[PDB]
């Protein structure tokens, strides 16, 4: 009869958890694609090149104004 | 069944006033007294007949009441020594309902201090060699307890009489010197322990101090107790070097474990005289003679080019000898206190160094007055 | 440096809002030492016009401020923009 | 009769698993909101080694320039024929590649 | 671990700037506050630092207050508009060391496991050297105490970046690099 | 709708594992918690409570905060296994108290002692004129096991507040079995 209420009260000690991660996912998920559809709204989308990859995840752009440029990171996209 | 405790445990008067307290202190369910006043009941230092045979039905309760685990039955399987009297079955007792029972910040590593030290009279350092060096690789940055550097301490020493490694010692002199919290070490109980520091750190030979433990009391106030003579040449184990009746005498008295040491610790003596003239003597004569050599180290005209060539192959000093005319030759060397605390050299060197370069250097500015302009 | 569209996006909204609301423009390329490279204006009212733009009361710093022959954009947008002095304050504890 | 510690235990795996994971993917997601930071390169080869710490590098449309490594970007690697990635604002070598050219070499 | 360092005057002034906001309403007359680090190699890097409001007490020399609303989600700010600018340790002034350091020490080993404080001083006239910098490693002691952690010196040094002296420099003008051969070595001598 | 800062000052000293407390008085205190945060609420849902320990460490732990949701998520993991420390546990109150800028909320501190420890009657009788300075009337709830009659906590709350002053009940713990709320019947509505 006691083990039972510790596990009840337990639950509300995983749903603070809950609210929280939730917090973590979902308002920074809101600042992450507000951040992203501030990059989605813009004036184009470059076409360019992707000519190779790397790993020391890498993405390099090649433009068809002939710019040779790259990233590190490639963002919303994968491999 | 705690009129079981109460007909079994006591068996004597008086005694039950505060088991009484304990058979309405479980129906009070506060058990923090029970840490404290049943850990005292552990403490007892008697025959102590009613701990062992109810060790057993407080192991009964304890499979029960989430006991606070390590102190008390740790501290009562040495209380054991009337019940049971056998570390064999005792091992199998502790290792079966104890490796999973613990209640410290790490306590597992005090389980294997009870293993290791339960394995001295039935093991000699093999398998306890793992799980004895397994207790200081779960160590490592963990102890906010310390109390179990006490058992540590004892596998340090009583698995350290177990051979291996004596350079260690000046370092498990120095976990006898940090293991106890507060002041007690006994006296006529650690002059045995003296008996076991001067004649464990002093006949072997990975240390090479040379009175560096000796600035240390707590040693000397268990070996003013010892024989004067085996503690004056412990006395004369400091600069005094070539004193042909010391180390003569401890090679009368103690007869054991001079048969490596033969004349190694000669040669140990043979290189810390170099340390101790290259240091004690007031230089400016650092290119010098060969008899003081053949003197206080006790070595003759002949062997001082085995002695320099040795002693730079040790790496206490690295000076290439004039060899020619058995000239020394030396460099950086280990310390052994200027005078009496360092007065004169500090002051006539240090002070006079400064005053020199002090005032030199207001000279500097004294001709470089209006350089600046 | 030059007097941008974001001015004049920010500056009715920042002037609205607040008072002084200075704009600000910067560049660090210049120098890494020794100069002043970064520049500061606000935006003048049209309603003004009916009085003739000059009066200033203590004309040192004007005789300062239009003293460095401003540059390019800033007087090719001399209209919507009134500049102001920048120096560079008592300091003394964190300069020596 | 104590299922509620199982419905207590399933709360946790089903809630904490989901709410984990999305603040996993949160999590890197925001590391792809980190790679606002990381705002592109230039990439240019290295064309000959001007000085020991200097280099002229091919704009792939146009010019060339005088640049230099990070600060430990092995300046023997950047030898004359190496590709490197050129900074946006500073435009100096930041990192190497691999790369060559038309596959009438490569498909015979 | 931590070994040197490469810290900018830019965490100088955000030392001084909190000494202005607490010097004329002097109450609890210190600034204490935490040293943000581009930690990048083992040479440790700062381009960034915040002064958390804080109080320390006399008695028991234990009492003390973070702001973790200020603590956390400022740095979160921070790490929205910088996340190459991470925590590496924290500041503070009264270069007496005191009984609450190994407190706050406890609290920012948590943070950073190799974290590193800094004692400045508010006016250094000195030889000199800037601000400190320590490492907080376990080395009990020869003694048998449960663990102590007790702060260990790093030698601190000063590093550089490009275009931030652009108005100070030009503000003190008594700027004189080549000279040495009168006066730049025999300052060094006396020193 | 009384405007104060209610600032419980926790005990999570090594007498707090056991069970007189329903089974466990982790859940004991937390109930204390629960029903002052809960009847504060009722009386005014805008207020600021935090938690804080005393027990061989004192924190910024909590932010005074209405949200009882942190201060119960804090209630969990705290471990009741230390050393109690009476001196600090107060002082650290008062000053997260004098880290507030909302000051037209009122000041109000309780404390929960679960065990004994001795002193002297000057060093509470001059944090008792000091509290009178401190313009807080402190209302300890004790619980636990402890010393029964205590006269320095006695004779604290005695020279705590005179001259009819909010009337800090100290309500001593009932040595034996009892529950976590026939211990706050008679604080809850005047401490």
């Amino acid at each position: 009869r006691t083990r039972l209420l510790d596990s009840e009260i337990k639950i509300m000690k995983s749903e603070v958890l809950r609210v929280t991660h939730e917090l973590q996912a979902m308002k920074d998920k809101i600042k992450e694609n507000s951040e992203k559809i501030k990059v989605n709204k813009t004036l184009p989308y470059l076409v360019s090149n992707v000519i190779e990859l790397l790993d020391v995840k890498c993405a390099v752009i090649k433009t068809s104004t002939r710019q040779t440029y790259f990233l590190p990171v490639i963002g919303l996209v994968d491999a | 069944v705690p009129g079981f405790l109460q007909q079994s445990q006591n068996s004597g008067p008086g005694q039950p006033a505060v088991w009484h307290r304990l058979e309405e202190l479980y129906t009070k369910k506060l058990w923090h007294q029970l840490t404290l006043q049943v850990l005292d009941f552990v403490q007892d230092p008697c025959f102590a007949q009613g701990d062992g045979l109810i060790k057993l039905y407080e192991n009964f309760i304890s499979e029960f009441e989430h006991r606070v685990n390590p102190l008390s039955l740790v501290e009562i399987i040495l209380h054991v020594v009337r019940q049971m009297t056998d570390p064999n079955v005792a091992l199998t007792f502790l290792e079966k309902t104890r490796e999973k029972v613990k209640s410290s910040d790490e306590a597992v590593i005090l389980c294997k201090t009870a293993i290791g030290a339960l394995k001295l009279n039935i093991g000699d350092l093999q398998v306890t060699k793992e799980t004895i060096e397994d207790v200081e690789e779960m160590l490592n940055n963990l102890p906010g307890v310390t109390s179990v550097h006490s058992r540590f301490y004892d596998l340090s020493s009583k698995y350290y009489q177990t051979i291996g490694n004596h350079a260690s010692y000046y370092k498990d002199a120095l976990r006898f010197l940090g293991c106890v919290d507060i002041k007690d070490l006994p006296v006529s109980e650690q002059q045995e322990r003296a008996f076991t520091l001067g004649l464990a750190g002093l006949l072997g030979e990975g240390v090479f101090n040379f009175g560096e433990l000796l600035m240390h009391p707590v040693l000397e106030s268990l070996r003013n107790t010892d024989r004067q003579w085996l503690i004056d040449t412990l006395y004369a184990f400091n600069s005094g070097n070539v004193e042909r009746f010391q180390t003569l005498k401890t090679a009368w008295g103690q007869q054991p474990d001079l048969a490596a040491n033969e004349a190694q610790l000669l040669r140990k003596i043979q290189l810390l005289c170099l340390m101790e003239m290259t240091f004690t003597r007031p230089a400016n004569h650092r290119q010098l003679t060969f008899e003081e050599i053949a003197k206080s180290a006790k070595i003759t005209v002949n062997e001082v080019e085995l002695l320099v060539m040795k002693a730079l192959s040790v790496g206490l000093v690295k000076g290439s000898i004039d060899e020619v005319d058995k000239r020394v030759h030396m460099t950086w060397v280990q310390p052994r206190v200027l005078d009496l605390q360092q007065i004169k050299g500090m002051k006539d060197r240090l002070e006079f160094w400064c005053t020199d370069v002090k005032s030199m250097e207001m000279l500097v500015e004294h001709q470089a007055h209006d350089i600046l302009t | 440096c030059w007097l941008s569209g974001v001015d004049i996006n920010t500056q009715q909204s920042f002037e609205a809002l607040s008072e002084r609301a200075v704009a600000v423009v910067v560049d660090p390329i210049q120098s890494v030492k020794g100069k002043v490279v970064i520049d500061a204006f606000r935006l003048i009212n049209a309603n003004m016009m009916v009085l003739g733009h000059e009066p200033r009361q203590t004309t040192s710093n004007l005789g300062h401020l239009n003293k460095p022959s401003i540059q390019a954009l800033i007087h090719g947008l001399n209209r919507h923009y009134y500049s102001i002095t920048i120096n560079y304050r008592k300091n003394e504890l964190e300069q020596k | 009769k104590l299922l509620e510690h199982k419905e207590i235990d399933g709360r946790l795996k089903e809630l904490r698993e989901q709410l984990k994971e999305l603040t996993k993917q949160y999590e890197k997601s925001e590391n792809d909101l980190k790679a606002l930071q990381s705002v592109g390169q230039i990439v240019g080869e290295v064309l000959k080694q001007l000085t020991e710490e200097k280099f002229i590098v091919k704009a792939t449309n146009g010019p060339r320039y005088v640049v230099g490594c990070r600060r430990q970007l092995d300046k023997s690697k950047l030898k004359p024929g190496t590709r490197v990635a050129l900074d946006m604002t500073t435009l100096t070598i930041m990192r190497y590649l691999p790369r060559e050219v038309d596959p009438l070499v490569y498909n015979m | 671990a931590v070994q040197k360092v490469v810290v900018h005057p830019l965490v100088l002034l955000s030392v001084v700037d909190h000494f202005n906001r607490i010097g004329k309403v002097g109450n609890q007359k210190r600034v204490v506050g935490v040293l943000l680090g581009s930690w990048q190699k083992k040479v440790l890097d700062v381009s960034n630092s915040f002064a958390v409001p804080f109080d320390e007490d006399d008695k028991d020399d234990s009492v003390w207050f973070l702001d973790h609303d200020y603590l956390e989600n400022m740095y979160g700010m921070f790490k929205k508009v910088n996340a190459r600018e991470r925590i590496v340790g924290w500041y503070h002034t009264g270069p007496k060391l005191h009984k609450n350091d190994i407190a706050i020490n406890e609290l920012m080993k948590r943070y950073c496991p190799n974290s590193v404080l800094v004692i400045i001083d508010v006016k250094p006239k000195d030889l000199g050297l800037p601000t400190e910098a320590y490492i907080s490693v376990e080395e009990v002691h020869d003694d048998g105490t449960p663990t102590s952690k007790t702060f260990e010196h790093v030698t601190s040094e000063i590093g550089a970046e490009e275009a931030e002296e652009v108005g100070v420099e030009h503000l003190l003008r008594d700027i004189k690099d080549t000279t040495v051969g009168t006066l730049s070595q025999r300052i060094t001598n006396q020193v | 709708m009384v405007l104060e800062s209610t600032m419980v000052c926790v005990d999570n000293s090594e007498y707090m594992r056991n069970g007189d407390f329903l089974p466990t008085r982790l859940q004991a205190q937390q109930d204390a918690v629960n029903i002052v945060c809960h009847s504060k609420t009722r009386s005014n849902p805008e207020n600021n409570v935090g938690l804080i320990t005393l027990a061989n460490d004192c924190e910024v732990l909590t932010t005074l905060t209405p949200d009882t949701g942190r201060i119960l998520s804090k209630l969990h993991t705290v471990q009741p296994k230390g050393k109690i420390t009476f001196c600090t546990g107060i002082r650290v109150a008062h000053l997260a108290l004098k880290h507030r800028q909302g000051k037209n909320h009122k000041m109000r501190i309780i404390a929960f002692v679960g065990s004994p420890v001795e002193d002297n009657e000057k060093d509470l009788v001059k944090l008792a004129k000091r509290l009178k300075k401190e313009k807080v009337n402190v209302d300890i709830i004790n619980f636990g096991e402890e010393e029964v009659n205590t006269e320095k906590l006695t004779a604290f709350v005695n020279t705590l507040n005179g001259k009819d002053g909010t009337g800090s009940h100290l309500v001593t713990v009932p040595p034996g079995p009892s529950l976590a709320d026939a211990l706050i019947s008679s604080p809850i509505l005047a401490g």
